[PDB]
RNA sequence: AGAACCUUACCAAAUCUUGACAUCCUUUGACAACUCUAGAGAUAGAGCCUUCCCCUUCGGGGGACAAAGUGACAGGUGGUGCAUGGUUGUCGUCAGCUCGUGUCGUGAGAUGUUGGGUUAAGUCCCGCAACGAGCGCAACCCUUAAGCUUAGUUGCCAUCAUUAAGUUGGGCACUCUAAGUUGACUGCCGGUGACAAACCGGAGGAAGGUGGGGAUGACGUCAAAUCAUCAUGCCCCUUAUGAUUUGGGCUACACACGUGCUACAAUGGACAAUACAAAGGGCAGCGAAACCGCGAGGUCAAGCAAUCCCAUAAAGUUGUUCUCAGUUCGGAUUGUAGUCUGCAACUCGACUACAUGAAGCUGGAAUCGCUAGUAAUCGUAGAUCAGCAUGCUACGGUGAAUACGUUC
């Protein structure tokens, strides 16, 4: 959109867990429009934490998301008659946005061969650190971090 | 070779469903209708000009 | 005897019903106030073009209105 | 004192009424718990109670109609707050701070001709 | 394939079931490739085909229950 | 890229239509009853200014009304060629009750009979300029407030054709309100077809 | 927007050439409407009642159903959209395109349409040899978004009461409801753009700044498409480039590519139980209830256009179970045994249960579709139609993620 800001004006509220931010996550498991199937595995993959991890799973939650929470985005911006890339900080709003995708992507990879436990463990085993999704933003944490060039780029 | 088509239509050859149904004022035999035994676009030029009854245009 | 009114257009047939009520209520005749039943249409999408120019067509309708007319006292000034 | 609360969401009517005593809701002589089929946020319907400082005020037994079931929900959430701004006009100057009170944004829309979904449009090939 | 007389078009029961009489051995000339195979049928050929061909095709002893005289096909492959 | 023709849209809010009455079950044939009889207008009257029949039915009593504009040599001598074609109308199966003729003044005021007008002239080769140019400037001496004509097949004697529209005054399509009254004539003689075009404003 | 025959224009076999057709022509029996002969049929012939109108005072408009050989001839889905008329595709719903007076230029021409700012917009104001007009965008038109009259029988029932439930009464009438009305517009708004329109903000209509969508397609381009919808200038066919049947074909096959569907599994499959729609059609059509079938269905059979029928929506909820496999995943393939529509289902339909159970582990280079009821998910109805759609145009249900930015 080259006008600019379309509003955001999304809200989500929840039943029990008292939180905005876990009523996203079933907004991104929920695929093919069933979110009758959602909450009926979400809330019955976070009830199988406390018997499975030491907790529970509201103050393993925040710690769940606070090491996967991604720090430096890398966009490409041809600058001013060159080409190559420029690390830039994300704006707070966008960072968690941009932070729940790889609970669900590799959700789909770990073969428990039971999808309310496989899920599960990446909220288990990201309280402490060397999950599954944990590898990509240290690799992406290094991206540019440690490949600090021209940041002085505009976009 | 319509015109002894047209010729043939209105008779009958003497089994029960092998007729079939064609334009009025056209000649088409495909794509005709039953409310009005008119065809896709001999219906269109009798629609306008008002002279059918019922057709307002459009955009429900 | 509940007599019915259907019609194309929708004046005419509002301006019907109040001919109808209006000949019958100048009478000694205890009607009910004229009865709006749903007025149904019916679609005909059709292709515009001559030859094979398809993913091109416009649709028609005609809309048949239908109100209701009872009364319930045979009197000789109300008998057709 | 609060009655004719009528509400609507996507193609599904519901009238309502609502008598004093506490916070019993109930639609179509059965209940509320047990009738929203999945729909575990059953409480986020009483919400406009939440909003309203005020919790057990009526009781509702209330009446759907049509549509599906969350479209046949949600406007029951819609349905009492007007007859709950009848029981007490203040309520417009103070319901309407959280932006609740009525808005009707959406319904479904047209198969545009020649087209699969109204607003898709099919695959062309190539060039 | 239905019950009630698996449909024997008439006028080739005319000509089989006097035909059998004698020792002789004219055929059909039909070109009617609609009708199935009576039991009584006798050592004949056939003709089932009107484009062109009149195929004479052998009336032994197959599965007779066909509703068929298919054994004459139309076209080629190759 | 396609100008529609300005009836097809303007119908049910401003002009109404042209058969009143309401049918059943018999829509079918008697569709093709009023389709039959709506060309013997043009055919056996050979327009005699003939705009535009109408139909109405009302279950074994037919009312049709021929506008005409020119009262006299359509009626015949004084009621005989009227009751002519009622008995000749009469004979298609049950029909022709109550004909009636209502006279247009302000003759070149309509679409339809100025469309013969300048259809007529041109196959009789009248050199096309002075057939159409004509035909706009009596519209604004009869105070009338929009005309464009266009004739498109093939003019003169040329072999590539060329449409050649000669407009003028305020001649709206994009407002459902006015009442553009169309026309419409395909006449040409000795030197293939040829199309004919008349938009008239009020 | 329906290829079994018909359609059907193609071809092979029989088959006539004032003709299967429309017009007159001369006398008028009607039927080939039936029964029989042959044939596959068209047709070839015999039995007919071998008639009839509408009113004359032994008589004619000729209506019949068409009859006799003529001529005028007819017939062409045969050539061409670079001879055409009508009708569409498109650049693109883009915001431009042109005149009429002047006035500059020897003139092709230009101003008017340019320079300040705004807007989706040549929309808008402030300037200046220009002043105005016309086709465009905007509103006017449908559809939806909330009330009040005005109606209430099938339209809803709570206040009352028998209600399996028929909503039977009451006649209750309000509550949706179903088609006829009041009002959105930058309005008084705070800024400050300095008065320029307008732009970001706050208020209260349910309502945002063209509320959401359609219908509306400017001069014109592409010698774009159509003579097979029809019309058609001109050339050809002239006991055949016409006509009528039957019977093949349009579906054939190592192949190449578009579109569509159903799947590779455990937020998945099987299994019994178990709730909530919209829009539609149905007077020889839709068809209930109870009935006989493994089902596809068969018989009978009352009710009938808000009321009656097709007509159980389905996804999901609660619960049992398979427990990560060429697998209780999928039905591709292939014989038997049926149903229905039909004069008939072999070439060439569709559906059911009986076993058969292949390919396939989310797909290389590349490439599309979408910005809130939106893509995806399972469904509902319709025309076309005797019978036969994964296409087609319509309708509801569930319903997210994302757009800081104009550099490519
Ligand atoms: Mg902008
Ligand atoms: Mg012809
Ligand atoms: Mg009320
Ligand atoms: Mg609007
Ligand atoms: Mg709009
Ligand atoms: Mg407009
Ligand atoms: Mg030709
Ligand atoms: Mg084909
Ligand atoms: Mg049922």
């Amino acid at each position: 959109p080259r006008k600019g800001s379309v509003p955001k004006r999304d809200v989500l509220p929840d039943p029990i867990h008292n939180s905005k931010l876990v009523t996203k996550l079933i907004n991104k498991i929920m695929l093919d429009g069933k979110r009758g199937t959602a909450q009926r595995i979400l809330y019955s993959a976070f009830d199988l934490v406390e018997q499975r991890s030491g907790r529970d799973a509201l103050e393993v939650f925040e710690e769940a998301i606070n090491n996967i929470m991604p720090v430096l985005e890398v966009k490409a911006r041809r600058v001013g008659g060159s080409n190559y890339q420029v690390p830039v900080e994300v704006r707070p709003e966008r960072r968690t946005t941009l932070g729940l995708r790889w609970l669900v992507n590799y959700a789909r990879l770990r073969g428990e061969k039971t999808m309310e436990d496989r899920l599960a463990n990446e909220i288990l085993d990201a309280a402490n650190n060397t999950g599954g999704a944990v590898k990509k933003r240290e690799d992406t944490h290094k991206m540019a971090e440690a490949n600090k060039a021209f940041a002085h780029y505009r976009w | 070779a319509k015109t002894s088509m047209v010729a043939k239509q209105q008779k009958k050859q003497k089994y029960a469903v092998r007729e079939y149904t064609r334009c009025e004022r056209c000649g088409r035999p495909h794509s005709v209708y039953r409310k009005f035994k008119l065809c896709r676009i001999c219906f269109r030029e009798l629609a306008y000009k008002g002279q059918i009854p019922g057709v307002r245009k459009a955009s429900w | 005897i509940r007599i019915r009114l259907k019609a194309y257009d929708h004046r005419v047939i509002d301006q019907s019903a109040e001919k109808i009520v209006e000949t019958a209520k100048r009478s000694g005749a205890d009607v009910s106030g004229p009865i709006p039943l749903p007025t149904e249409k019916s679609v005909y999408t059709i292709i515009r073009a001559v030859h094979k120019y398809k993913d091109s067509r416009e649709q028609f309708e005609q809309r048949t209105h239908k109100r209701l007319i009872d009364i319930v006292n045979p009197t000789p000034k109300t008998v057709d | 004192v609060e009655y004719r609360g009528t509400g609507r969401r996507k193609n599904s009517v519901a009238r309502v009424r609502l008598v004093p005593g506490e916070g019993n809701i109930t639609v179509n002589n059965r209940d509320v718990r047990e009738y929203l089929p999945f729909e575990s946020l059953i409480l986020d319907l009483n919400q406009p109670f939440d909003v309203t400082e005020t919790k057990g005020n009526y009781d509702v037994l209330v009446n759907v109609h049509g549509g599906g079931f969350t479209g046949q929900a949600q406007a029951i959430r819609h349905g009492i707050a007007r007859a709950l701004l009848e029981a007490d006009p203040e309520y417009r100057g103070s319901l309407k701070r959280a932006g609740l009170l009525t808005r009707d944004p959406r319904m479904k829309e047209r198969k545009k001709p020649g087209l699969k979904a109204a607003r898709r449009s099919p695959q062309f090939s190539k060039r | 394939s239905i019950k009630k007389g698996p449909f024997v078009d008439e006028h080739l029961m005319k000509k089989v079931e006097a035909q059998e009489g004698s020792e002789k051995k004219q055929v059909i000339k039909t070109w009617s490739r609609r009708s199935t195979i009576f039991p009584n049928f006798i050592g004949h050929t056939f003709a089932v085909y009107d484009g062109r061909k009149h195929v004479p095709v052998y009336v032994t002893e197959d599965m007779v229950g066909h509703k068929l005289g298919e054994f004459a096909p139309t076209r080629t492959f190759k | 890229g396609q100008k529609i023709n300005p009836i097809g849209l303007r119908v049910g809010i401003i002009r109404d239509w042209e058969a009143k009455w309401y049918a059943e079950k018999d829509f079918a044939s008697l569709l093709h009853e009023d389709l039959k009889i709506r060309k013997f207008i043009d055919n056996e009257l050979k327009e005699a200014s003939v705009s535009h029949v109408e139909i109405e039915r009302a279950a074994n009593r037919i009312n049709i009304a021929i506008h005409t504009g020119k009262p006299g040599m359509v009626i015949g001598k004084g009621g005989s060629e009227i009751e002519k074609l009622r008995n000749k109308l009469n004979a298609l199966t049950d029909k022709k009750v109550h004909i009636n003729v209502i006279e247009i003044k302000k003759v070149d005021l309509d679409a339809r009979l100025v469309a013969e007008n300048i259809a007529r002239q041109l196959e009789n080769r009248a050199s096309f300029r002075r057939v159409q140019k004509q035909a706009i400037t009596r519209a604004m001496k009869l105070g009338a407030k929009g005309i464009k004509t266009q004739v498109s097949g093939r003019l003169g004697g040329a072999d590539i054709a060329r449409a050649e529209q000669y407009s003028e005054g305020t001649v709206p399509l994009h407002t459902l309100r006015a009442d553009i009254d169309y026309a419409h004539a395909e006449a040409d003689t000795t030197y293939g077809k040829l199309g004919v075009k008349v938009w008239i404003y009020r």
